[PDB]
């Protein structure tokens, strides 16, 4: 999960208010250039690169109905809510399969950093981060059952599978660390966590490199 | 004598029942062998744990079929035999199958026969001394830590007969039967499930002639290799039948009408003196039922359901309820599965196949060992061949986890052809069976990779000899072909290199496991090159 | 080029029609691999189930060559194939007999046990050239004591089998192959050409059914004009000791001749030692690790032999699941024969084959096998068959493949292929991906040690503490100094090492 | 098994014989008197001994088939030459029986 940078409120979103106006009238066309911008393609909440997907309410539109045609709340996630085929992680599952949360409780990708609260292991799980109490490590644990980001096996082999990767690619790195001088040796890693801005699940792969 | 009361007190069984057989402190020595057979602890995990353990240690087969000689140990808890010579791994099971016939048969009756080698078809075809032998050697606490047996045959017209020596088996089971006699005790289960079990289930259940309640049915037909599903069926609703009804209701309803006829016998009506008679002998005969079955220390159907419902349900993930309706003026035994009610013959072939069999062996156990709080921790052996059978890898994950979950004290020999099952078991299970050309092999071995808790794919390799990707698929090799090209190349992306990537990304796509395998190889390789050009 | 309307002028006249429907039926061509192609395909395109068993609605599109359905336990995989095969047997039926009735669904089984509307329906949509591009069918039940029947639509089905029935009585055309191989498979006069259409939907593929055909056609065929034959019996009755055994052998090749003349077109068939030589081409290509098949008599039993991996041995020699494979191929060798006498290659006849659990007692080598030549031996079968194996699925392009969603609450519309393709795939990926199972066993504790490990060296700012210590050395103990964990756990040393060192020179 | 010589004692005293037991062991002994080939090589050679004498008489009709037996002889006598007492054991007891029973020729 990512830190984003949302910017630009899209022009038909003053066009229609919450209250008069019903969600299936927009064209969702005219949303997603703007998210793809922010996302870069990517699901907000797993990382999936999006084929199946969906814009997402992050507070729901059954519970909170004032907040349906605003930018803030606007996400890409993965998988349909139409076809005729089970989906089990990220928006669909924080709706039908996580049941009972509360909104305060996870991380808004916009708003915060992800990286504070949570952790990616090698392994492939991703965890609280070392060293939390309370409230932030109540919006980890929360974060990580409500996405479903470790119960879902496809995403779980998936990410696990990306990793293991390139841990010859990271050891190979870190033994080079000794013969080259430091200039050098930082715009090898430099290239390397550049070009994972373009790959699957890119936040596990920056901790297996950083 | 002096000496077998020396060795008794030492804790000998034997002796201690020998002492008690010849004197019939007759008391005492009865007291110690029942305290032997019964006595038992709760451990840490709250499981009953018998002081003293039963279970088969060794087997040795001497021109025994294909065999010339084959010796197995066995483990306490878990043996599983793995290989492709399936019609060797059944062998050995057949084997003990036969040598465990001879404790059931004594259980039973006095001087009861197991099962005998066949002459034509147990005798290897080339055994230069033109017999057979199954040698079992079995263990009952440190009182009794070897009970050998024996099964022998010789072909006709040899010079000397090769006879059986059953006698240590039949003196084992003589106490269990002596002692349960005097006052009930607990008893060993035994059990085969070949891959008959698999069968149809016939719908129309037979009317109980009441064979079924009966204590020792639970060894009926228990080493056929099918269970018999068929007489669960019967008992489970005879059980329903008797929870439903009051106990003595009969009785109390016997006892009024013999008041009424006495009555009416009184008040000058002869002619119905031998109808009172009638039913003063049905009266009598119930209350003995009753007392029997008092006498008899059994659980009360009411647990003894409750029982085998929560066994079946915690065992067969899809079944979360099993109960016994009563429509249409007959009864049928009904489950919830996946969350919907069926019938049993509405259930799928796999899970009626493995229902059947852990209903099976929870009957019995529940009716061999009614003085325990939980029955299903009773001690016995239980034989299960192709352990996979209609399963699905999900369900193959779980399925020894949670036999042995459900039944602690059982000794479980079993084969298997899935990885997926040996990933739940330790290397020291496992024994391997890789015969020659002759079918011949001396010893089982242990693999040499630890399966539990390893990924399937190395247990492919590691153990089953089958590679991770379909060898006669062309696809399966371009990674290989791909890594190849690079390193002949001096790790730049050639003309030929490219169009296989290009292949590569096309057939298993974008974010294929196989690409992404690619471009680390790839990045790796620059990587190295760069450094290569840095040292020149 | 309309079939019925060609068969339906052929049936109230005369023979331009005849001629019509016959080349519909029989034309083909042979493509560049060699291969005999019908012009006019008959496959199942489509099935529908609504309320049938668990399913409230269900719709499924086939693919002409090999459809695999994959599930869990209870999905529904047996259910469709039932469903399919109680819709062939009218076909079946009506091809032996006109009028003849095929199976139906049962009312205390088949109808879904909470369907408000208290039937089922099966319907099936096939396909028979450009000609006729559909040909619905549609199977039906009430439940007991509903007040309203509601009635089977098999008309469509009845007017097709016709059709192949009265142009084979005027003149021998190849026939459609239906066969069902189920679970049960594993359990332990004169032939004539529609013996091939006896018990194909159930009670097919049985190994001791094989071996006694297979001993017989070898006799028979131990050791050519009637007249010239019959004037070679007169000439050796004639002579006639030494020759008697040559005299029963040339009268039995002589009654055996006079029959053939005698039977029928409709019956007309090949030779026994033809069909012997197909069927054994068959086994040899389709099943893992047999080279040859061969009856011996020398020992004084008659004893059917293979070259297995090179080595001569006995049939009961065999493990279970080269038995029943070798069963299933050669019964359908045989009907396939018996079906399609005038084409070169009689296996590449058209028809619809159902196949129930194929790796049913197959070792994990020989899953690896047992796909890849099936349709190269029977290239215009439709093969629809179930399994749970990821090595099968392996051998398999996703295209054909049908999967059930883990979650699948019965109300489901459609089935649908897997996202990843398997073919050539990774067992451990076809696992994760496409059968929804992890590749380590998670009830057991020592698949998430490296993960405990792992994390237990990043809180500690990667170096080797006193429990890090505890747990790798627990780790090597348990999978050894060989194991691919620990090499996993030294990478992680070494990594965290590094990165650590990295931190403090900052 | 029939073949095995302490069959020659089963069900001896029950009364019937064992007549399902001859049938059996007279087709084993029948199949291992074909299959050895120096037999079937004599017998091959009788028969295209007659069928020459018979070609030789003037029926030119049979030739197609001696020239056929004479290659099923090279053939056999080509493939690996090696007295059966199985055959043996078959003519005793064909003898016995027709000697014997005085419809049996
Ligand atoms: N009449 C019915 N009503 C509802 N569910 C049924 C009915 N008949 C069978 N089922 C369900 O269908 C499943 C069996 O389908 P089946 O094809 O045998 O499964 P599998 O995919 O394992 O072969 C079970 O889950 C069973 O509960
Ligand atoms: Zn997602």
């Amino acid at each position: 999960m990512r830190e984003l940078a949302r910017l630009e409120r899209p022009e038909i979103l003053d066009q229609y208010i919450a209250g008069q106006n019903d969600w299936m009238e927009i064209d969702q066309s005219a949303v997603w250039p703007k998210l793809t911008e922010m996302q870069g393609g990517f699901c907000a909440y797993c990382e999936c690169r999006l084929n199946r997907c969906h814009i997402e309410h992050f507070r729901p539109r059954g519970k909170f109905p004032a907040l349906t045609f605003i930018w803030n709340n606007l996400f890409g996630s993965c998988g349909d809510s139409r076809k005729s085929g089970g989906w089990s992680r990220c928006g669909i599952y924080k709706d039908n399969g996580a049941g009972a949360y509360n909104a305060d409780d996870l991380i808004k990708p916009d708003e915060e950093n992800p990286d504070d609260y949570l952790l990616f292991l090698t392994t492939g799980e991703v965890v609280p981060a070392i060293g939390l109490t309370g409230r932030a490590l109540k919006k980890a644990q929360e974060t990580i059952r409500v996405f479903n980001l470790n119960g879902d096996i496809k995403l779980f082999g998936s990410r696990r599978t990306a990793v293991q990767a390139i841990m010859p690619n990271v050891e190979y790195l870190y033994t080079l660390l000794e013969e080259f001088d430091e200039d050098d040796w930082n715009e090898m890693l430099r290239d390397e966590l550049e070009k994972i801005e373009s790959d699957e699940y890119k936040t596990a792969l920056k901790h297996a490199w950083t | 004598t002096k000496q077998y009361e020396r060795k008794a007190k030492g804790g000998n069984l034997l002796s201690a029942f020998e002492l008690y057989q010849r004197n019939s402190l007759v008391g005492e020595w009865f007291e110690m062998c029942r305290d032997y057979i019964q006595d038992g602890h709760v451990d840490e995990s709250g499981i009953f744990r018998p002081d003293n353990a039963f279970y088969l240690r060794r087997l040795t087969l001497k021109d025994f079929r294909r065999f010339s000689l084959l010796e197995i140990k066995l483990e306490e808890d878990l043996t599983v035999i793995i290989g492709n010579n399936g019609k060797g791994k059944t062998s050995i099971l057949y084997a003990i199958a036969k040598t465990l016939s001879w404790f059931v048969a004594n259980i039973l009756k006095e001087g009861g026969s197991g099962q005998r080698l066949s002459e034509m078809t147990d005798i290897k075809n080339d055994a230069e001394d033109r017999y057979s032998d199954v040698s079992s050697t079995f263990f009952f606490g440190k009182g009794l830590k070897s009970v050998p047996i024996r099964l022998s045959r010789s072909a006709l017209g040899t010079a000397e007969r090769r006879d059986s020596e059953v006698k240590p088996a039949k003196d084992l089971a003589d106490i269990w039967r002596v002692i349960n006699e005097v006052n009930t005790i607990n008893l060993p289960t035994f059990a085969l499930y070949n891959v008959e079990r698999s069968q149809p289930f016939n719908r129309n259940i037979k009317d109980n002639t009441g064979r079924r309640e009966e204590r020792f049915d639970a060894y009926s037909q228990t080493l056929g290799g099918a269970g018999r599903f068929d007489h669960f069926v019967e008992w489970y609703i005879y059980l329903h039948k008797r929870t439903v009804s009051d106990i003595s209701s009969s009785i109390k309803e016997l006892e009024q009408q013999v008041n009424d006829l006495q009555r009416t016998v009184d008040g000058g009506m002869v002619s119905v003196k031998s109808l009172l008679e009638q039913m003063k002998f049905k009266l009598s005969e119930a209350i003995e039922r009753n007392d029997a079955a008092v006498s008899s220390r059994v659980l009360t159907e009411s647990v003894q359901k409750s029982i085998v419902e929560k066994a079946i349900c915690s065992v067969v993930p899809s079944i979360s309820n099993i109960w016994v309706e009563m429509i249409t003026g007959s009864d049928l035994v009904k489950v919830t599965n996946d969350g919907h009610d069926v019938t049993i013959d509405q259930l799928s072939d796999g899970q009626r196949v493995f229902l059947s069999l852990v209903a099976d062996l929870a009957r019995r156990m529940v009716m061999l060992n009614p003085l325990l709080e939980n029955p299903l921790e009773g001690r016995g052996i239980v034989l299960i061949d192709e352990i996979e059978l209609h399963l699905h890898p999900k369900w193959q994950q779980e399925v020894i986890l949670n036999l042995r979950s459900a039944f602690p004290n059982i000794q479980f020999i079993i084969t298997t052809h899935s990885p997926i099952v040996l990933s739940t078991i330790e290397k020291r299970c496992i024994r391997e069976f890789e015969p020659n050309d002759d079918g011949d092999q001396s010893f089982l071995d242990s693999p040499d990779m630890q399966t539990k808790g390893s990924e399937n794919a190395q247990i492919l390799e590691q153990v089953m000899n089958v590679h991770s990707t379909p060898p006669g698929i062309a696809e399966s090799h371009w990674l290989g072909n791909f890594e190849l090209l690079l390193l002949d190349n001096s790790g730049e992306l050639d003309n030929h290199s490219q169009v296989l990537y290009d292949q590569i990304k096309a057939h298993f796509g974008i974010d294929s496991i196989e690409l992404k395998k690619a471009d680390s190889l790839i990045r790796i390789n620059k990587m190295k090159n760069k450094l290569n050009k840095i040292r020149a």
